[PDB]
């Protein structure tokens, strides 16, 4: 047996938009909602037999299976449902487009009403190979009003006129559309208008009530009649308006609703059942479950009873409803609601277009703004002793914030040991996942040990975290390209995020009480993406000015200043200890010749600070430079070099020794091109 | 979910998200707004692109032309949202390797 | 619109800044899957750092492929290329 | 039987990179095909040759190695009518369903050209000619005629075997057929 | 309710320590479900009469300063009381 | 995946069995190494291929073409002669179009003496 | 970039960019989708704020260049082999035709 | 090519573009007072020979379209009287770096 | 779901959904799929096709396209631009699939000329003739008679000789025969605007009507060039009789078939309102005049030129007189005893003409017995709708619809009075009528900005719609039906090849009868429709 299995990795190229057909919907969902609503109150709380909710449409709670594809909330992506609807309710989404497609076609024989090869010209202009979307829309903006200024249709003989979208904004008229007999001017003969007045002669003279008082309504298009009208030109122009028909969609007739697509349950989850029977509804579960009601009304209506007057206002309430189902827009057109109402004037009935739309809604604040996992948030606190490009992390968020590792060949005698610690002590792991891809093994029960004695190669463990794990670090509302950085994490006690003060300026970190965000990456190649590219050291500068944005600030400047102060001196014990403290140990210092000799021995601050730059003789740092710190004082103008001055001066460095001047921001000071921590880099 | 109390998780805003673009990191986003948040396998159908569960396309009963691939669950939720409303993000597909 | 022949190449022979990233990441990931490591591995461990350790030695066996806008492709060997 | 050219995209994990490339390509291909049957052609046997392997293109998400190649692997594709060895395996009243040891059970020869004069009796012959009965696990020469390619993987989720994906058919129109000692 | 896919033990515990809230077995320690998905945040003669009876009912209730609670128990008696049509032709009071 | 040439090279079994046995010698060599799942078919393959030879050579393939290139067998029986039925009597007649027909005596007979040269 | 000076507002941001999701990632998100699908816009996905949606890789930075490993093989081992199944059996079909 | 004085009637543009092989060019009298190409900000533009395009496009391996677009009916366009599918090489002298050039196609 | 009402194939495909089966069912595969693209997207060019079909360029398009042209299922127009080169472009040949869609009825055209030899070999002969003439394309009596046996009597073996003319049968088709009628109007639009002796820009009126009249009057002979041309009909070679020109290829005329079949529907309408004697009289009354009247022929330019709310009257009143005066000379004045079985004195029996009164005929030149048409035929067609909504919704529907006929825009309050029935019925038989359109709706806002309830509603007819979507009948079973023919074939598809080379098993014979009665339904069912189709689409 066993036919070969073949697959190829695919990625999305393009998104072809379209309306679904009238047919493809019912060709999709499993079950007609149809029926009625009721949500079957009996036996179970809302076991939901057929109806808007439905087990074979989807599920909500993790309780009961999904029928079609079951297995609860894990694997069921939802399915659709297709609400059968009586009469062709109009559509608010494509509405303003419907005013185009209908704007541009004669209202009688319904042939595209621009004519001859001119219409062909519009075509030949479109298909020219280099036309972009903007060009398209512009050409449409031409072809449309080009047919407006036509009067009589070409081969119908009938005339036509403007179509005005009756009134605006309320929802009373807002879904009703009107075109009329216009541009009659009354002096020219209109045989049509002659027919028109002769028509009413059999009403007024019969039923004088209506009379001329309420009059001059002309006519409208029943959203029914408008699809009976869309059904005419079923080819020909099409795209002239804007729709490619090789008939995947099959023309401009699906624009208006016929079968209304019921969304899955996983889109409209019933709110938690909570204590006691009523679980809160969830929008779409109430709107369309009412639309079923008003539908089956108009289905049982129009079947036997009702009346042409008491027919429509229902049907109108249908299009007004479903419009309110996919939008807000029309608010309260002197109506108030029906079954399942309230009526304490609940404003935000809008459930759909907006959840997709604005502010922090779906599309932006949710899909592009995705809230994330493997993170942490804490107050800050300075740590000078810690180097740059690290973030001290409290071990108590190191226990619970883990990094995945695939143990292979080099890691064992760490990891087969690293398990036996267990999740409680820090340098250890908690979750474990075997190559057999089962689910995973928490470290909860027991074992370990004899568990770690296996640990095959492709198995995965999750380390707590250690010294060296690359962690990217974020702060506030992030003003510019330096907020996200990445640091080698180092674990310490207490609890708070300790960065090195020098990196406070990119974050404009004030300490005080501000909060951070600690993000570990996950996949092995996102790490090497972080510290290497997005890390501190290489991003030491700024993107815009090519100017050092990390340097000494506050204490570091002034303290450095007080060592740089020409007044100062030191001694081989004091200096020796400084030149030590500058690096906690670890280094081989070659003490240069002392500045003055005789009345003791001393070393000027420019040296004890100079050795900072070139500690060894093997440190391959050789600099030289001139600069001006601020409050520079012009010398006696006779002296051309400014190095000699009333005080301090140029900072001019040669052979990586400081020669003249104090330092004091400026040279080490964050934000002038000429600079020490700049030049070294 | 959101904030303290309920349980963890933090915010990457479009104000912030842009940051990593300037650095130019693709892989950090795909780890970030994709793998680490909602990692999800949708089964789609090359022919007449739409989603579907396990083996069926269900608009065209096939159990043949479906291809398994991954995608942010917010994006799927964006489809089943859309396609509910009448509009159809059909997905034209092509393979990665070999042009 | 095929691979440009070996000798003639139009592009900077220096690495990009980003090249150094994806080379490490991809390489480091291949190290985490049980791949042989070409640089002598000193007593250190973990996948990413031995990759850096390796790129010191230009022992990475990869070829970086640069697509111009038109799709005229391109090749460079990681060894051939200068930091 | 025969040898044919196919192209496929193949994934070598980082493990085997020590092993020489062409062997790994071979190993993965055998892991992919072997017994498995490529449809609307008929089943492979193993990889025979290999050719025009080129620079493999990996994918950002994973980092395993992806090399697409093409080659000729040995398949089973006989000609149409063929007298060939085999024996009835599992049958009741109809033309016998022969197998061949160590290949498959899917050869089914119905009775049309099979000799008309016969009689069936719950024994071991299905049908006994005027020349006689044969027996399972026997050298038996039976002709082949037509083949049925079917795919049939239409699993409707709530249905949770019928595997005649590749099956061959023939009959016995001449002597020595169904029992080899009739000839010889 | 479910069983471990490996240990085949029926004892499940949801660990609340580390802000995972995973469900696990005390037996082999395999997890059942990670990622603990949680939620958050017509025309009838009978609806008219009934909800009207919660109106009239609740009316006489807090007049006597009885528990509002008990009203719901009584009401459903009224529900069952309507089932036998005992409530039809008498004085509503 | 995409298939290029389905009907490509008609392969009978002469050294094909020997070559598959060679690849087998390369990995573990079937049953006895004592003195991947791929093994399953090989012993199978070699099975049905070996029994008729018992119930072989190398140059005999090159020896086989000589007088056999002279016949009307086309490509079909011309491969079939290698294996099925002992190139004798009505056996060889049971296959190819117009098998006896025109060419009879030496054509049906020489197959016997030549198949005796190998089988 | 284009001929006329424009940009940066919700109107001007529709200028060249054909991506319906980024013009729908920004403002007027509804009628970009509707009015989009009405005209049956093709909408290739080349973008960045586009691709982060679908979760595939990016066309800039690290995502600018596919990376490849050398397969390290010479055609010397790639020559086919047969001892002519065909050619010997060929000459039986080369006559009477 | 001729010039307006004051009025432009839409009857003029109604049929302006009569001749297929030849064409028109129309200006306002006031529209030409200072010569725009000669002004200050507008840098020197060069109409490059129709063949020279092919050269250019083959340098950067650019197809057509996908170039910086100059809209038609532009004052610099009209002054130089560009037509469809024509390309101008602009030398922009701006003191940051120095004199450099960039190309634009008329649309 | 359930597939039995078949939704996928069931709605989004009007119009074209017919053709894409016809050319499919009646030709198949690649040959079909082109026309589907053509009709759908309209005008198209050779190379441009393969931009879409994915049809292996300049192979099928060449083969399939010219193949269609031989069957004249496409319209063909080529020219060059002024820039240079040259190019073609294609349309679907008018109806033209009209031919295929009718077929055996166009065979039933025999019944008119069925006289002389009645149900003879002659029947089977001319049957084979015409049924071949449609199957191939244009034919020539020289090359067909050449394919036909020699060495027998040629004017006899092929005895349809002078009968090649009649009304129907054939006309030499060339060039301007099939070109888009619109675009040939646009081409003839040259010579008139394009040719003016550079007089003055003043008064486009002299530039227009003159050019239009010249356009009109030149257009006339353009369609009359094919109408009849003697150099075909007149030829009388030596040792022979008057023949067509055996050389030129001639083709089946569609309109005289149109005309003739229309006559039948009038025979049906009159076959109601008068007596069988008077009926049969009228039945042979057209047989003399059935030649001339245009029916679908005169509107013609009505397609392909913008009307004018003035000049369109000059078109309609032109149609008012067109057949009346000069073609009236061709029409009934004094005619006697065409065949007939009333008996004995036949003259006052002929005076029965006056019995025809409503709503047709019943006029003449003052006292000669004659029937007007150029007024009648137009003022007739507007009646023909009638029934087609009796069994449909039930008879109670008609009278109210029919009521909405005479008076107009009439409120249901006074409908309830004018028609007669309780509310319970009127609500349904109206609402049941409105979903199927026809009646439509008017309304007016009543003390409203725009509101439903407080407003009041009116009705109307607007017959253009009501007639129009009765062409759902087109897509209705002229599509779905014909498919129910197709999907049937695959059941016996394995049998079809057998029954082809047979001329076995009992159950095979059983399903023979099954599929056969099945068929005999599907096509007779069709003819039932098509008879109801001929009205709406044209006239
Ligand atoms: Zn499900
Ligand atoms: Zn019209
Ligand atoms: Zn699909
Ligand atoms: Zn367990």
């Amino acid at each position: 047996k066993e036919v070969v299995v073949s697959e190829t990795p695919k990625r999305i190229k393009g998104l072809e938009f379209s309306a679904l057909s009238a047919a493809d919907i019912v060709a999709q969902s499993e079950v007609e909602v149809s029926t009625r609503d009721l949500f079957d109150l009996e036996k179970d709380r809302a076991p939901k037999a057929n109806g808007a909710l439905d087990p074979k449409m989807g599920v909500s709670s993790s309780s009961l299976e999904c029928a079609t594809c079951h297995g609860n909330l894990a694997s069921c992506h939802g399915h659709f449902g297709h609400l059968k609807l009586a009469l062709p309710v109009f559509h608010i989404g494509y509405f303003k487009a419907t005013i185009q497609i209908l704007q541009g076609i004669c209202k009688n024989c319904s042939a595209i009403l621009l004519s001859e090869t001119d219409k062909r010209q519009f075509l030949h202009e479109l298909r020219r190979p280099g036309v972009d979307n903007l060009r398209r829309m512009g050409i449409l903006k031409k072809i449309l009003d080009q047919c407006k200024k036509q009067r009589r249709c070409l081969h119908c003989g009938a005339l036509n006129g403007v179509v005005k979208k009756a009134a605006a904004g309320a929802g009373s008229a807002a879904l009703k559309i009107i075109h009329d007999t216009f541009r009659w001017v009354g002096k020219k003969s209109a045989p049509e208008k002659d027919i028109w007045v002769g028509e009413w002669k059999e009403v007024l003279a019969h039923n004088p009530e209506l009379e001329r008082y309420v009059k001059r309504c002309m006519d409208d298009l029943n959203p029914l009649k408008t699809l009976n009208l869309f059904k005419q030109i079923k080819s020909a122009d099409c795209e002239l308006l804007g729709i490619d028909a090789t008939v995947p969609s099959g023309r401009p007739e699906t624009y208006i609703w016929r079968y209304l697509p019921a969304p899955p349950v996983c889109i409209r989850p019933s709110v938690m059942m909570q204590d006691s029977p009523a679980s809160n509804e969830d929008d779409l579960t109430v709107k369309l479950t009412e639309i079923v009601w008003t539908s089956s009304l108009i289905k049982a209506g129009l079947d036997k009873g009702i009346s042409i007057n008491n027919m429509m206002e229902h049907w109108d309430y249908l299009q007004l409803t479903v419009a309110m189902y996919i939008n807000s827009d029309s608010v309260n057109p002197a109506m108030l609601p029906g079954s399942s109402n309230g009526g304490g004037k609940v404003k935000p009935i809008r459930g759909f277009c907006q959840r997709l739309k604005g502010k922090q809604g779906r599309f932006r604040g949710n899909l592009s703004g995705k809230r994330v996992d493997f993170s942490g948030r804490t107050v800050i606190s300075p740590d000078p002793n810690l180097s740059i490009d690290e973030v001290a992390v409290p071990d108590r968020v190191a226990k619970v914030l883990t990094y995945p590792e695939k143990v292979t060949r080099y890691n064992r005698h760490k990891l087969q040991e690293l398990i036996v610690n267990g999740p409680n002590v820090h340098p250890g792991a908690n979750y474990l996942l075997k190559r057999n891809e089962d689910a995973r093994r928490n470290l909860r029960y027991g074992d370990r040990m004899k568990l770690a004695k296996n640990l095959q190669i492709g198995d995965v463990v999750e380390r707590h975290l250690e010294d060296g794990d690359v962690v990217l670090f974020n702060r506030q509302p992030s003003l510019h390209r330096l907020s996200i950085l990445s640091h080698y994490a180092k674990i310490r006690p207490w609890r708070t995020f300790r960065l090195n003060e020098c990196v406070c300026t990119p974050y404009n970190a004030d300490f005080d009480g501000d909060e951070m965000n600690l993000h570990v990456p996950q996949t092995e190649e996102a790490r090497a993406e972080a510290i290497n590219l997005m890390g501190v050291k290489n991003n030491l500068l700024t993107p815009k000015s090519g100017e050092p944005i990390i340097a000494a600030t506050q204490d570091f400047i002034t303290g450095s200043y007080l060592i740089s102060h020409k007044d100062s001196f030191y001694d081989r014990a004091t200096l020796t200890q400084l030149l030590s403290m500058m690096s906690d140990g670890i280094e081989h210092f070659d003490i240069p010749p002392p500045a003055i000799m005789k009345p003791y021995y001393l070393w000027t601050g420019k040296q004890v600070f100079s050795l900072l730059i070139k500690p060894n003789h093997n440190s391959p740092v050789v600099i030289n430079l001139d600069a001006k710190n601020k409050v520079f004082v012009p010398p006696k103008s006779k002296s051309l070099p400014n190095e000699m001055s009333q005080n301090d001066g140029f900072v001019i460095i040669r052979g990586s020794q400081i020669l003249s001047g104090v330092m004091d921001k400026s040279v080490l000071g964050d934000g002038k091109k000429h600079s020490v921590f700049y030049t070294i880099l | 979910t959101e904030g303290r109390s309920r349980d963890g998780g933090l915010r990457l805003g479009e104000m912030e998200r842009d940051c990593v673009i300037a650095y130019g990191a693709s892989q950090l986003l795909l780890e970030r707004l994709m793998i680490s948040s909602d990692a999800f396998e949708v089964d789609v159908c090359d022919k007449c692109g739409l989603m579907g569960y396990s083996g069926w396309c269900t608009t065209c009963k096939s159990a043949e032309n479906i291809i398994k691939m991954t995608i942010p669950y917010a994006a799927k939720l964006l489809f089943q949202e859309l396609l509910s409303m009448n509009i159809a993000p059909r997905l034209r597909l092509e393979d990665i390797f070999q042009q | 619109e095929k691979a440009i022949p070996k000798d003639q190449r139009a592009t900077t022979p220096y690495m990009t800044k980003y090249e150094r990233a994806r080379i490490l990441g991809t390489r480091a990931l291949q190290i985490s899957m049980n791949a042989p490591v070409f640089v002598d591995l000193e007593g250190e461990t973990d996948p990413l750092r031995i990759a850096m350790k390796e790129l010191a030695e230009k022992k990475i066996p990869l070829v970086i492929r640069r697509y111009l806008p038109d799709g005229s492709f391109e090749d460079w060997s990681v060894e051939e290329l200068i930091v | 039987f025969i040898l044919s050219k196919i192209a496929d995209l193949v994934r070598i994990p980082p493990d085997q990179f020590h092993r020489d490339t062409i062997s790994a390509i071979t190993h993965q291909l055998n892991n992919k095909f072997a017994n498995k049957i490529i449809p609307n052609v008929g089943l492979c046997i193993t990889i025979y040759d290999l050719l025009t392997v080129e620079e493999g293109q990996l994918k950002p998400g994973d980092g395993s190695s992806y090399i697409n190649v093409t080659f000729r692997a040995v398949v089973f594709k006989p000609f149409l009518g063929e007298i060939v060895t085999g024996w009835i395996s599992k049958c009741t009243a109809e033309g016998i369903k022969v197998s061949l040891l160590g290949i498959f059970d899917d050869i089914f020869i119905p009775q049309n050209m099979l000799f008309e004069g016969c009689y069936y009796t719950p024994e071991e012959s299905a049908w006994i000619w005027p020349k006689l009965y044969f027996d399972v696990n026997e050298k038996i020469r039976f002709r082949i005629e037509r083949e049925v390619f079917v795919d049939v993987k239409p699993k409707s989720p709530k249905e949770r075997e019928k595997p005649p994906a590749y099956a061959l058919l023939g009959s016995c129109q001449t002597d020595g057929m169904g029992l080899v000692s009739w000839w010889e | 309710m479910p069983v471990c896919k490996n240990c085949h033990g029926t004892e499940f515990e949801r660990d609340l320590s580390n802000a995972n809230n995973d469900l696990v077995c005390k037996a082999c320690g395999v997890v059942s479900e990670d990622n603990p998905i949680v939620s958050e945040v017509a025309l009838e003669s009978r609806e008219a009469t009934l909800n009207n009876a919660r109106r009239k009912l609740r009316a006489v209730s807090y007049a006597l300063h009885i528990p509002e609670y008990i009203t719901d128990a009584a009401f459903q008696w009224y529900k069952l009381a309507l089932a036998n049509n005992f409530v039809q032709g008498r004085r509503s009071q | 995946m995409k298939v290029l040439e389905e009907r490509n090279a008609f392969l009978s079994d002469y050294e094909v069995l020997k070559f598959l046995t060679d690849l087998e010698k390369k990995h573990l060599w079937d049953q006895k190494s004592l003195a991947p799942e791929l093994q399953g078919i090989t012993r199978n393959v070699v099975n049905y291929l070996s029994i008729n030879k018992n119930f072989m050579s190398d140059e005999s393939f090159a020896e086989l073409m000589t007088k056999l290139n002279s016949f009307k067998l086309f490509k079909a029986e011309k491969l079939q002669i290698v294996n099925q039925l002992p190139a004798n009597m009505v056996h060889l007649y049971s296959i190819v179009e117009e098998c006896d027909a025109r060419f009879d005596e030496k054509t049906i007979e020489e197959m016997l003496e030549i198949i005796s040269g190998y089988a | 970039y284009k001929g006329e000076v424009l940009g940066i507002t919700r109107f001007g941001l529709s200028k060249m960019r054909d991506s319906v999701l980024q013009l729908a990632s920004f403002e007027k998100t509804t009628d970009h989708l509707f009015d989009a699908a009405f005209y049956m816009k093709k909408d290739a996905v080349e973008g960045v704020s586009e691709c982060i949606i679908l979760g595939q890789t990016m066309s800039i930075g690290t995502g600018s260049f596919k990376v490849v490993k050398g397969t390290n093989i010479s055609e010397k081992d790639l020559v086919p082999k047969r001892c002519l199944f065909e050619s010997l059996s060929n000459e039986a079909a080369l006559k009477a035709n | 090519i001729f010039v307006y004085q004051n009025n432009i009637t839409p009857s003029a543009m109604k049929l302006v573009p009569s001749i297929p092989p030849a064409t028109i060019e129309t200006f306002n009298e006031a529209a030409l007072v200072v010569n725009i190409t000669h002004h200050e900000l507008v840098p020197k533009h060069i109409r490059l020979s129709s063949d020279e395009k092919r050269e250019l496009l083959k340098r950067y391996r650019l197809k057509e379209s996908q170039l910086p677009r100059i809209q038609r009916a532009d004052p610099v366009a009209l002054y130089l009287g560009l037509k469809r599918g024509e390309v101008v090489k602009i030398i922009r002298k701006s003191e940051t770096s120095g004199r450099y050039a960039s190309y634009r196609i008329c649309m | 779901v359930m597939t039995i009402s078949s939704l996928e194939q069931r709605t989004l495909n009007p119009d074209l959904f017919l053709y894409k089966e016809l050319v499919k069912a009646h030709l198949g595969e690649r040959a079909a799929s082109v026309i589907g693209m053509l009709v759908a997207l309209g005008r198209l060019s050779v190379r441009e096709l393969v931009e879409k079909i994915d049809g292996m360029d300049v192979d099928s398009v060449k083969t399939t396209l010219v193949s269609l042209t031989q069957l004249r299922c496409v319209k063909y127009l080529q020219e060059t631009a002024i820039s240079g080169k040259k190019t073609t472009y294609y349309y679907y040949n008018e109806e033209g699939i009209h031919i295929l869609l009718y077929s055996g009825l166009i065979i039933d055209e025999i019944i008119t000329q069925m006289r002389v030899n009645d149900e003879e070999e002659h029947k089977q002969l001319v049957a084979e003739i015409v049924q071949n003439v449609i199957s191939l394309g244009s034919l020539t009596v020289e090359d067909y008679l050449s394919s036909v046996t020699s060495d027998s009597m040629k004017y006899t073996i092929s005895s349809l000789f002078v009968q090649l003319c009649e009304m129907g049968y054939l006309i030499q088709i060339s060039k301007l025969h099939y070109t888009p009628i619109e675009d040939l109007w646009q081409f003839l639009y040259e010579k008139h605007y394009k040719n003016i002796p550079r007089n003055s820009p003043l008064s486009d009126l002299k530039k227009r009507s003159q050019a239009k009249m010249n356009a009109k009057t030149d257009f006339a002979k353009i369609i009359n060039k094919p109408n009849e041309l003697s150099q075909i009909l007149t030829v009388d070679p030596k040792t022979s009789l008057r023949i067509v020109k055996p050389t030129v290829s001639l083709t089946i005329n569609l309109d005289r078939f149109m005309k003739g079949r229309r006559s039948k529907q009038l025979i049906n309408l009159a076959k109601t309102r008068v007596g069988s004697v008077t009926a049969q009289v009228y039945k042979i009354a057209l047989r003399l005049t059935e030649q001339k009247s245009p029916k679908i022929r005169d509107p013609l330019t009505q397609t392909g030129l913008l009307q004018d709310l003035e000049e369109a009257k000059s078109f309609q009143d032109e149609a008012e007189l067109v057949e009346e005066k000069t073609p009236g000379l061709t029409f009934n004045a004094i005619d006697l005893a065409r065949h007939l079985p009333s008996a004995s004195l036949i003259n006052s029996h002929l005076k029965i003409l006056a019995s025809s009164n409503f709503p047709f005929l019943n006029e003449t030149k003052p006292g000669v017995y004659y029937v007007p048409y150029s007024k009648l035929m137009p003022v007739l067609k507007s009646s023909v709708y009638e029934y087609v909504i009796a069994s449909t919704l039930g008879p109670s529907a008609m009278r109210l619809s029919r009521c909405i006929r005479d008076n107009k825009l009439v409120s249901e309050k006074i409908i309830n009075s004018t028609a007669l029935m309780k509310e319970k019925d009127i609500r349904s038989t109206l609402a049941s009528l409105i979903r199927y359109n026809s009646v439509e709706i008017q309304e007016v806002p009543r003390t409203a900005d725009r509101s439903a309830s407080r407003a009041v509603f009116l009705f109307r007819c607007k017959e253009t719609h009501s007639y129009n979507f009765m062409r759902q009948n087109l897509e209705w079973n002229m599509a779905n039906l014909l498919f129910k023919k197709e999907k049937l074939k695959q059941e016996n598809s394995t049998l079809l090849k057998k029954a082809n080379r047979d001329d076995l098993l009992p159950s095979e014979l059983n399903q023979l009868k099954m599929v056969n009665e099945r068929e005999l339904n599907v096509f007779a069912r069709l003819s039932r429709l098509l008879s109801l189709w001929e009205v709406f689409q044209m006239a």
